[PDB]
Order: structure tokens, then C-alpha cells, then sequence
């Protein structure tokens, strides 16, 4: 359940801060690829018109990152109801060094569980679109290398601002 | 003659899944499904297990959870005997 | 051909056909071919029927029905003819026959086989199993 999930007072600030950090890393990834400035998106000119901060956009420019950043937190609140701030906070948009603190014994299992839940929501979204299909545990190495990059950045975005959600021979 | 298909990785993988998708059908008789199971048994041999891991991926979701199933278990036993001479 | 069957399957098949025939014409519908096979114990699913009418209009006459049972009986008999053909080769019956036993009983079977043909036969293949002998006969 993600649409029928309540958002806390820190979740309203986490939805825009995760969308701002996703735009800041994407503008940092496109600045090295010689992406010029354009009014509309073109693949030939490498134009990007949304090269700005998230606090200077309007309601017509933030709808592509509203539901995608709020459903991931609502699925995280439904898996473990811990949404509070317990630590301090942490175009040429330079993103901060999110690889400062390594993943501990709790964060390494929290990153894989959020990766499996996002794959379960995307597989249900593909099943509802097909009626109107791979598991995360048995996925291929080439597909799991790129799908875990979205889970590692989201856990690095949630680790800032104090919103740290924390829940073969021997067996044979 | 299928030994050494390091040229193309998606054609032999897309063929090996559609034959297994054709191996289970309601409008098929026993004489044709015995050909497809013999065709799938021959093509799981004479090829490297790098491309067979994607079909060993798909069968282990559906065949070992319940005891179509005889040809699938025999192809899995032949692949395991071949590898004896992620995927783990 | 149709001489693979005895008299007594054919008299049984006309017994089943004339029982459920419409007016004595020798006609049945595409339903009645199903009920005439389940009346004798044989219970095929509908794919086994689905190919035989494609192999023969909606009118299934008695020579068409006799040829379909002949192909339905010969395929299992041609798969099982060769094990009982293997039974006089070995004394116990599990499938293990001696190599010294096989050169006087296979040269004397009545197809005018000389000493040379069975000498070619066994060295293009101690005791050998039963499933290898089908592998070496059908080739």
C-alpha cells in the first residue's frame, strides 16, 4: 500500500529534497557530456531546459518528479513506519559527497529491501499495464547493476536530513 | 554446429525461450511435443552455459515448485551433468 | 495397410460403428466420433480427434474411421513390437543376452541371413543391454 499511506511532516520536505538532489546529480552528469542550453529537449543538440533549482520551478515543471519521489517514501513508510529526523542536514549544480558514511549492517539490508519493493511495484505496474516480469532476487547481473543505482542514490538521499529509516553448505 | 555462438547473444537466447514457450500448449498432441522436447534437449547441449543461465533462470521459478515437467527436469539434469564436468 | 489388424478388432469396430450410425448409411457427426471411442475404453483428448478429421466435410464414413483406428493402434504396436522380439534372445528377460548365444539363433531365423551379415551386425554396435539393441536396430 502506497496510495493509502500517510506522509509525515518530514515527508513533505523529503519529497522536494529528493527531487532537488535528483535534478542536481542529473545536471552534474549532463554537464560533462557537453549538453548545451535549449528551450525544448533535442537529442541532437543535447538540450536540457530544466537546468535550474527545484525552488525556482512551478507546478507545471515539478509534476514529473512529484509522484515518483512520493511513492518511494510511501512504500518505505509502509514497510517500516519510521519517518523522523534524528540527525543534521547533509546551471552548475554540484552535488555533495553522499559516499561519506558507508552502509552498515542495517543500511545494507534496508537498501536491498527498498530495491526489491521498487521492483515489486514496477512489476505490478507492468502487470496492470499489460492486462489493460522478473524478480529482483533472480534478476541478471547486467540488469541488477543499473537497477541498484537508483536504490543506492535514494538511500544516500534519505540518509541526509536525519531521515534514516532503520527497521550454502552449512544450510545443506 | 551451434558450438561457438559468441557472435550473437540475444538471438540464441530469444530462440531458446520461444521453443520452451512452444513446449507447453493445449492444442498440441504427444507426437509434436516429443519432437520439441527432443529439440530442446539437443539445443541445450553443444552450447556454453553462459546463454543457458537465462533459461535456467526462467525454469527454476516454475518447474521445481511443483512435482511439460518431465522434459523440463530432464533438460535441467542434463545441464547440471554438463556443468559438473547468480547461477549458484 | 489395414492387414495389421486381425478380424476381431475389425468386427468390434463395425460393432461400435453400426451401433451409433445414423440411418445405416455409415455416417456419424464430429461429435459421434468422440463418443464412439470413449465407448471402448480409449479416452483421447480433443487434440487427438482434431488432427484426424483434418487428415481425412463433416461426414466420417466407415473406411475413414477404420483407417484412423489402424493408425491409432499401429504406432503403439510399432513402438512395442521390438521388446517381445528381444525376449527369445535372453533367457531371463531383463535384457541381458550373451554374445556367444547370439550367433546361432540369429543366423537361423529364416530371412536367409548368412554368417557374414550378423558378423557385420554385432561389430558395428560380455552382454549388452536392451535399449542399445533398439539403438542398433533402427539406426
Amino acid at each position: 500500500e502506497t496510495l493509502n499511506v500517510i506522509i509525515p511532516e518530514k515527508l513533505d520536505s523529503f519529497i522536494n529534497k529528493f527531487a532537488e538532489y535528483t535534478h542536481e546529480k542529473w545536471a552534474f552528469d549532463k554537464i560533462q557530456n557537453n549538453w548545451s542550453y535549449g528551450e525544448n529537449v533535442d537529442e541532437e543538440l543535447k538540450t536540457h531546459p530544466m537546468l535550474r533549482p527545484y525552488k525556482t520551478f512551478s507546478e507545471k515543471d515539478k509534476e514529473i518528479y512529484r509522484w515518483p519521489i512520493k511513492e518511494s517514501l510511501k512504500a518505505m513508510i509502509a514497510w517500516e513506519w519510521t519517518i523522523e529526523k534524528a540527525r543534521e542536514g547533509e546551471y552548475n549544480p554540484q552535488p555533495p559527497d553522499l559516499s561519506g558514511v558507508t552502509l552498515s549492517r542495517e543500511l545494507q539490508a534496508m537498501a536491498e529491501q527498498l530495491a526489491e519493493n521498487y521492483h515489486n511495484t514496477w512489476g505490478r505496474k507492468k502487470k496492470q499495464e499489460l492486462e489493460a516480469l522478473v524478480p529482483y532476487d533472480t534478476l541478471t547481473a547486467k540488469e541488477k547493476a543499473r537497477d541498484r543505482e537508483k536504490a543506492q542514490e535514494l538511500l544516500k538521499f534519505l540518509q541526509m536530513n536525519g531521515y534514516a529509516v532503520t527497521r550454502x553448505x552449512x544450510x545443506x | 554446429l551451434f558450438a561457438g555462438t559468441e557472435h550473437r547473444a540475444i538471438m540464441v537466447d530469444s530462440m531458446l525461450h520461444t521453443v520452451y514457450r512452444l513446449s507447453r500448449g493445449r492444442s498440441l498432441t504427444k507426437a509434436q511435443r516429443d519432437v520439441i522436447e527432443d529439440c530442446l534437449m539437443a539445443l541445450c547441449r553443444y552450447i556454453r552455459p553462459s546463454m543457458l543461465q537465462h533459461l535456467l533462470r526462467r525454469l527454476v521459478f516454475d518447474v521445481p515448485i511443483l512435482n511439460x515437467x518431465x522434459x523440463x527436469x530432464x533438460x535441467x539434469x542434463x545441464x547440471x551433468x554438463x556443468x559438473x564436468x547468480x547461477x549458484x | 495397410m489395414a492387414d495389421q489388424l486381425t478380424e476381431e478388432q475389425i468386427a468390434e469396430f463395425k460393432e461400435a460403428f453400426s451401433l451409433f450410425d445414423k440411418d445405416g448409411d455409415g455416417t456419424i457427426t464430429t461429435k459421434a466420433l468422440g463418443t464412439v471411442m470413449r465407448s471402448l475404453g480409449q479416452n483421447p483428448t480433443e487434440a487427438e480427434l482434431q488432427d484426424m478429421i483434418n487428415e481425412v466435410n463433416g461426414t466420417i464414413d466407415f473406411p475413414a474411421f477404420l483407417t484412423m483406428m489402424a493408425r491409432k493402434m499401429k504406432d503403439t504396436d510399432s513402438e512395442e513390437e521390438i521388446r517381445e522380439a528381444f525376449r527369445v534372445f535372453d533367457k531371463d528377460g531383463n535384457g541381458y543376452i550373451s554374445a556367444a548365444a547370439l550367433r546361432h539363433v540369429m543366423t537361423n531365423l529364416g530371412e536367409k541371413l548368412t554368417d557374414e551379415e550378423v558378423d557385420e551386425m554385432i561389430r558395428e554396435a560380455g552382454q549388452v543391454n536392451y535399449e542399445a539393441f533398439v539403438q542398433m536396430m533402427t539406426a
